[PDB]
This record gives structure tokens, C-alpha cells and sequence, in this order.
RNA sequence: UGAUGGAGGUAGAGCACUGUUUGGACUAGGGGCCCAUCGGGUUACCGAAUUCAGAUAAACUCCGAAUGCCAUUCAUUUAU
RNA sequence: GCGGUCGCCUCCUAAAAGGUAACGGAGGCGCCCAAAGGUUCCCUCAGAAUGGUUGGAAAUCAUUCGAAGAGUGUAAAGGCA
RNA sequence: UGUGGUGGCGAUAGCGAGAAGGAUACACCUGUUCCCAUGCCGAACACAGAAGUUAAGCUUCUUAGCGCCGAUUGUAGUGAAGGGUUUCCCUUUGUGAGAGUAGGACGUCGCCACGC
């Protein structure tokens, strides 16, 4: 892809300039994308749960999963095995493309642009971003007819958080 | 009028077979229930967690490490 | 991959109104465009023409 | 009839002790302290007595501890209900003293006060008392 | 509720074997490979109607 | 992101599995052992902990490259170097290991040779 | 009787767990009353997270005694 | 006499082998499961902190600490990572 | 002597913190057509590989901060023998714990292989 031969070539020796590793084996990297969607009114209506997975299905390449329920909570109104959200693991190559589609296109089709948010910042290379809403290209109006959003949680190899805000931030990731 | 006083019976647990007796095929040495003392050396746990002696011999008591104990038996 | 349980995403180039850059993949399809042998030989229909190069973040 | 001093159960009725001896359990926090020389329960009313005794000749405060808290019940029948059947009902509130649980310490005032004050407080205990210091302290930070 | 039930040698034909089934679980007739013992060969053992 | 090392949870499978049966004093172990480039094996009494024979993947005579094509000469070796010393009723120590391959061919070149499974 | 081996949770300690509880420090933020009608949150319990010293228990245990108890091709004495 | 109780199972009383009464102190039982059984593989929990769209102290997530603070069909002991 | 595999002995073997190494070896590491796999996912599991590195693991060495093992004392309790009030305390003879420690402790022993 892209991001590939910019680590390659770019990416990694202004990092290594950054800090002197000693080895080149101590490059922070990108592992994973976790998607949830957690619904709450599919327990009211199954038919919920119809079109999340299509969703994400368009948008992954992968059908989510279907999580269970881990408790069992009246005041949450909630029983064991009960089928809430939905876990989509990305690796390989899709990694790599799907952020370049963040880049390209999703980030230019958010209303009142401000910047990404930078406060995810949990100190050991974790950032996450919620996504509210129509922000990408495989969507149509006549198809998506509610107000279900995204979850993004990139996991990455870094320590600090200035090493993951430098990974990202060579990247891509328009921060404020 | 108290709603109390009613029993279990006495099902008579505790060892039945000292350290160095002569040992016959089978008998019981330590009648357990729950698992407080691992079996060993030819000896094997029933389905109410008792002990046998298969070989004939001698009855001994050890450890394992810090926590638990065995029964095995040696013969001659 | 395990088999029967997934979408259909091909290698959907990218078109643009700044320059159209042809580089990477997507799963919609349609009017066969740029079957480029350089590029994903495949339809370029990704294009909403949405810049991510009008906007003042990538612009000033 | 109001105790001072409840608890929160987890059972309603507990044996019947047996107290014989301890020791030690020296003063701690305050500086001018009794200590029991006998054996026997306190109730709850008594270490209302022994606060009041203790409080109504310190002037503006001071310092008051109490160590020494019930845990036990007590029960008892009616009148006239024969020998038979099942306990009485819980009533009261009792933790025995053996030889030598400093009662109560006072520090911040000088003697005299603490003696008048400890005087009155003995005398509203069943046990025969001491007045003890700080006296012999090789741990003092 | 649950009720006792007996088995059959669906060949020799003697009530062989015995247990116990939760008749609004299973309101069928069972079907277990059991031992018989007049024959000497495994059997499909079924429920006595 | 912490990564468990491939080896502990090895020996967590083999301490699950060893503590049935060694039973290794007539009839003795097998052992398999992997690595990204070789294979060992050994054949250890109890409680002398005495390998009786034994044989590398390649630290002796190759074959070719490191596979199931070694695997297969491994389990040649470690029969013919095991019952000149006379032994017949030898039992699988399965490591921490399933079998697609690498751990089957030296059973099956364990069985051919004069070891009985 | 003497020697040797183990079975065990009694007396006393009884803090580590589960119950009952005494005074100090700390805030993380509950702080009802705030200054308020834009940042300082003033007092109080500082309760839970803690963290100090200090008690305690038939159905509490990190530990744990004398004695009896079961056995020994063991020794002495005696008569079952 | 009126009341209460009559068989079985756990714990304390029970004096550290076993046994041991009182109209002493406490809780259950007269079932359930065709897999909640047998074998063979694989796995490790409750919580706590920190961010995260609807999200609320507490649904679904991610990271770290964590010998157990969980679970074990059913009452209590004894067990079981 | 190193390095790897594999055993017992109560963590005196541990935890935490600090340093060095890549001969061979182990592991990370590049992939997945093949045997296989994912309740989705080459992360694992399984199969192919020799581009790169001691960065982590692994191995050696330092530390008594944490956890552990801790003598001799005394004291509480107690068999036997007694004595006063019998709620309880005291005296002879035998036996003695727990807390508190001075101290020990950053392993010991076994087999095989490959280099040295
Ligand atoms: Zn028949």
C-alpha cells in the first residue's frame, strides 16, 4: 500500500533520529482495529440487529460478531446470553487500506471541521475515536435509516504518548 | 415451642490405619469427604473420596511439597 | 479466510476532482473505467469527488 | 433504657463467657489512663455514666478515649415462666474487662483535673482501678 | 413430569433395562444401542409402549 | 501489547499431560521437541533422567529441508539407534503439541521401525 | 512403662480471610449549605479507594501446645 | 392439658482418633439433567484504574494490575485454578 | 566452559530494581499456494522461509527494597502432685507454644547433545 512503503522508506528512520534506538526491532507499530456497535434497543426489537452487521460488513470485509451479555442486570434490563454488539477484528492489509480511506475520504465528510480529537490519550499508545453518523462512500440514504455511528480502537506497540502521536501523526490523523 | 433441635448422624470419618501396619489387600485407610490428603503409591480414591491399599505392605505418610499429604503403601 | 462468510471488496481505484489519485482498493462497482494495468484494473468508482484537499485542514 | 453503644448483629444469641486473665495493653493514644484490676462484664449504661463523669469536669473540651466498646447480648425470661423451652430475648448490650484493659485515657490537662476526673470515673465502674501515665515508655517516636 | 420407563430388545423381546426420562423434554420414544443379555450383541433398546 | 512466549504455555500442555503417566522404567518416554529450524527427541528413565538414545533433527545427517522430509529420517534414526539396546513399548510424550504434521511422521516412522504403539 | 512414627485443629496467641469496631493523615469527589446568576468550590462525614496506630470472636483463621488416641516380629515387668 | 415435635442431610455446642444429651443455637429435604453423563482436544476468573457515539456510577470495547477477592443445578461444611 | 533440551529437592529456588550478549542454539522476524484454522481475524493454532536484530523473551552477573526460611531466650497455657475462696487465684514437679528477633538467604544436585 502506501503506509507500508512509508514506514519502509520514511515513516521509520526520522522515528529511529527521534529516539537512538539501538535496534532497528524497536519500532512502534500499528496492530489492530476493534469496531463495536453497542445497541441497547435490540433487546426491545431483534430486527435491531438486522442491518448493524450489514453495515459492517459493507464497511469491513468481515461479518461482525454477534457479543453475548457477561451479566445479568434488571436495571439494565439485561439477561445472560443476551445479543448486544458486535466485534470486528482487523489484520493484514485491510489495516492499511481502511485507514487510508480515514484519511482520503471519511475525515472530509464531517460536519463543522475542527480537527480530530486529541484526548484519547491513555498514555500507552491507545487511541480511540467515536464516530457519530453517512461518512462513507459505500452508504446510501435510501439504505442506512437510523442514526447508528462507529468505534475505532487502534492498538499500537509505542510507550508514550508522543511516539503513538508521532505513528499517527506520520501517518495522517488531523489532530486539532 | 423452638423450631431447632434436629440432627445429622455421626458417618464416623478419620483414619482407620496407623503408619507401619501389615496391610491386606483393599482395606481403608483414610476416609475422607473432600479431597484433604492426595493418594500415592498403589493406592487409589473411591467415588466417596476413601483411599485402598492394592498391594499388601506398609502404610506411610508423607508430603507433597508444602500443602497437601499422601498415603502409599510398600511392600516387602 | 474462511470460506462462504464474507462481502465482495476488490482492488476499486480512486477518482478525484484534484487530480484523481489512482491508488487503492473498495468493494463497489459498475461502469468499466480505468481497467489500468499501473493501477487496480478494476472500476474507479469511488468517486465522490470530496477532496480531502478543499478543506482547510490538508488546505490553508 | 436508649443504648449508647449498638452493634450490627450477624446472630441474636451467643454463649455464656468464661473470663480468666490478661495483661499488657499499655496506654496508647492519650496520657493519664485507669486500668482494671478485676473481672467482670460492663453493660452499656455504665460507660454512659463514665462519659457524663468524665465530660462535667473537663472545661472547654479536652481529650476523651474510649477503648473499651460492648459486642455480647445478653437474655433473660419473663417472670414466673417456668424452666423449658427456648431462650429469652435479647436485651442489653455486655462486653467483659479482665485484668487490665486501660478503660478510658485522658491527655491535654494537667493532673489534677485528670485525677478528680478519673476518680469520678471509678466510681461509677464495679472494678476497683489504678491511675497510669505514659509511666515507663522506651517507644515515644 | 417424569415417570419411570423400561426398556425393550427390539429383537428377543424382555423388558432388560430401566431408567428415568422428563417426558415434556423428550415426549419420543428413546433409542439407545444398549447390551442385551440373553443374546449376547449390542441392540437398539427402545421404550415399552 | 504483551505476547506470551510460545514456551510457557508448552510446558503448561506438558505438565498437563505428563502428570497422568511416564510410568518410565521398562517402557520408557519419547520426546518431541520443536523450533522454527530443527527437532530433538529423547529417551528418558525415571527418576535416573537418563536419555537412553537420542538423535537431533539436523545435527547429524540431513536430508533436506527442515520438515516433515527430516521428521520422517528422525524417526529412522531414533528406532535404529534405540532397539539395538532393546527396546519395544515406548510411549509418546505429545509435548504441547496437536498433529498436522511435523510430530505425526515421526510417530509413523516410530511405529515402522520396531517401536510398538 | 520406655523408645519410634503419624492421624488432628482443642488451651493460649487469635492481626492473613470473613464478621464487629476506636482515634489520625490523605482526596477522587460526593460537599446538601457555597462565593454564586466566570473561575475559586468555604464548612462538615472527610464514607467507599486507601493509609496509620489500637481492639476483639461457640458456628473467624495466617499459626498452634501439654495429654490421650492408632501402631511396631522393638525393650523390661506382670497376668491375662 | 393447650401449644410444638415424630424419618433424612450439613455446621456449632463436642473437651483437637471415633462416639456423646437438653421443648440447646442455626439452615435444608420427599427433586432435577438426555445432557447439567463418558471420552478427546482447547481455555482461565471477580473486581479496580485509564480513554470510548447515542451511554446513564454501572450493556458492548481496549490496555494494565490482580492467587481467587469468582464459579461449582440445588442448604451447609469440606474440596477444586 | 558456553548453549539448548530434559529431572527430582518445601520460594533458602520467588518478586521487584540495575547491567551485558547473539559463535552454534532459541526466539522475534517474511509470508500462506500447500496439511490445517478462525463461533470474524494467518494474533494463536498448522504449514512454507532465511531479509533483519539483541529490541523483548532467553542466559550470565549485582542488589536484602518486597515475599520466604528463621536458633536461644523468656511469657501465656498444661499433665501429675498440692492449698486457701470455690466466681477464681496461688505453690512444687515435667513439659512448652504464638508475637519479637539476632541470623540465613539473589539455589543445590542429575542425564544427553552441540561447539569450546
Ligand atoms: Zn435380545
Amino acid at each position: 500500500n502506501r503506509l507500508k512503503e512509508k514506514y519502509i522508506k520514511e515513516v521509520t528512520p526520522s522515528l529511529v533520529e527521534k529516539f537512538n534506538y539501538s535496534s532497528v526491532m524497536q519500532t512502534p507499530k500499528v496492530d489492530k482495529i476493534v469496531i463495536n456497535m453497542g445497541v441497547g434497543d435490540a433487546v426491545s426489537n431483534a430486527k435491531n440487529l438486522d442491518k448493524a452487521v450489514e453495515e459492517l460488513a459493507l464497511i469491513t470485509g468481515q461479518k461482525p460478531l454477534i457479543t453475548k451479555a457477561k451479566k445479568s442486570i434488571a436495571g439494565f434490563r439485561l439477561r445472560e446470553g443476551m445479543p448486544i454488539g458486535a466485534k470486528v477484528t482487523l489484520r493484514g492489509e485491510r489495516m492499511y487500506e481502511f485507514l487510508d480511506k480515514l484519511v482520503t475520504v471519511s475525515l472530509p465528510r464531517v460536519r463543522d471541521f475542527h480537527g480530530v480529537s486529541k484526548k484519547a490519550f491513555d498514555g500507552r499508545g491507545n487511541y480511540t475515536l467515536g464516530i457519530k453518523e453517512l461518512i462513507f462512500p459505500e452508504v446510501d440514504y435510501d439504505l442506512v435509516d437510523k442514526v447508528r455511528g462507529m468505534d475505532i480502537v487502534i492498538v499500537t506497540t509505542a510507550n508514550t504518548d508522543e511516539e503513538s502521536r508521532e505513528l499517527l501523526a506520520q501517518l495522517g490523523m488531523p489532530f486539532q | 415451642s423452638t423450631s431447632n433441635g434436629r440432627d445429622s448422624e455421626s458417618k464416623r470419618l478419620g483414619a482407620k490405619s496407623a503408619d507401619g501396619q501389615t496391610v491386606t489387600g483393599g482395606s481403608i485407610l483414610y476416609r475422607q469427604r473432600g479431597t484433604k490428603i492426595y493418594p500415592g503409591v498403589n493406592v487409589g480414591i473411591g467415588g466417596d473420596d476413601t483411599l485402598f491399599a492394592k498391594v499388601d505392605g506398609v502404610v506411610r505418610f508423607e508430603r507433597k511439597g508444602r500443602d497437601k499429604k499422601q498415603v502409599s503403601v510398600y511392600p516387602v | 479466510m474462511k470460506q462462504d462468510i464474507h462481502p465482495n471488496y476488490q482492488p476499486v481505484v480512486f477518482m478525484d476532482s484534484t487530480t484523481g489519485f489512482k491508488f487503492l482498493s473498495g468493494s463497489t462497482k459498475g461502469s468499466s473505467e480505468t481497467v489500468e494495468w499501473e493501477d487496480g484494473n478494476t472500476y474507479p468508482l469511488l468517486r465522490v469527488e470530496v477532496t480531502s484537499d478543499s478543506h482547510p485542514f490538508y488546505t490553508g | 433504657m436508649l443504648v449508647p453503644k449498638r452493634v450490627k448483629h450477624r446472630r441474636e444469641f451467643r454463649g455464656k463467657m468464661r473470663g480468666e486473665a490478661k495483661g499488657g495493653k499499655e496506654v496508647a493514644f492519650g496520657e493519664w489512663g485507669l486500668q482494671a484490676t478485676e473481672s467482670h462484664w460492663i453493660t452499656n449504661r455504665q460507660i454512659e455514666a463514665a462519659r457524663i463523669a468524665m465530660t462535667r469536669y473537663m472545661k472547654r473540651g479536652g481529650k476523651v478515649w474510649i477503648k473499651i466498646f460492648p459486642h455480647k447480648s445478653y437474655t433473660s425470661k419473663a417472670i414466673g415462666v417456668r424452666m423449658g423451652k427456648g431462650k429469652g430475648a435479647p436485651e442489653g448490650w455486655v462486653s467483659p474487662v479482665k485484668r487490665g484493659k486501660i478503660m478510658f485515657e485522658i491527655a491535654g490537662v494537667p493532673e489534677e483535673v485528670a485525677r478528680e476526673a478519673l476518680r469520678l470515673a471509678s466510681h461509677k465502674l464495679p472494678v476497683k482501678t489504678k491511675i497510669v501515665k505514659r509511666e515507663e515508655m522506651g517507644g515515644e517516636s | 413430569m417424569r415417570v419411570n420407563i423400561t426398556l425393550e430388545c427390539t429383537s428377543c423381546k424382555e423388558r432388560n433395562y430401566l431408567t428415568n426420562k422428563n417426558k415434556r423434554n423428550n415426549p419420543d420414544r428413546l433409542e439407545k444401542q444398549k447390551y442385551c443379555p440373553r443374546e449376547r450383541k449390542v441392540t437398539l433398546h427402545r421404550e415399552t409402549k | 501489547i504483551t505476547k506470551p512466549d510460545k514456551n510457557k504455555t508448552r510446558q503448561k500442555r506438558h505438565r498437563r499431560v505428563r502428570n497422568k503417566i511416564s510410568g518410565t522404567a521398562e517402557c520408557p518416554r519419547l520426546n518431541i521437541f520443536r523450533s522454527n529450524k530443527n527437532i530433538y527427541a529423547q529417551v528418558i528413565d525415571d527418576v535416573a533422567g537418563v536419555t537412553l538414545a537420542s538423535a537431533s533433527a539436523l545435527d547429524k545427517e540431513i536430508s533436506g529441508g527442515t520438515k516433515t522430509e527430516t521428521a520422517a529420517a528422525v524417526g529412522k534414526l531414533v528406532a535404529e539407534r534405540a532397539a539395538e539396546k532393546g527396546i519395544k513399548k515406548v510411549v509418546f510424550d505429545r509435548g504441547g503439541y496437536l498433529y498436522h504434521g511435523r510430530v505425526q511422521a515421526l510417530a509413523e516412522a516410530a511405529r515402522e521401525n520396531g517401536l510398538e504403539f
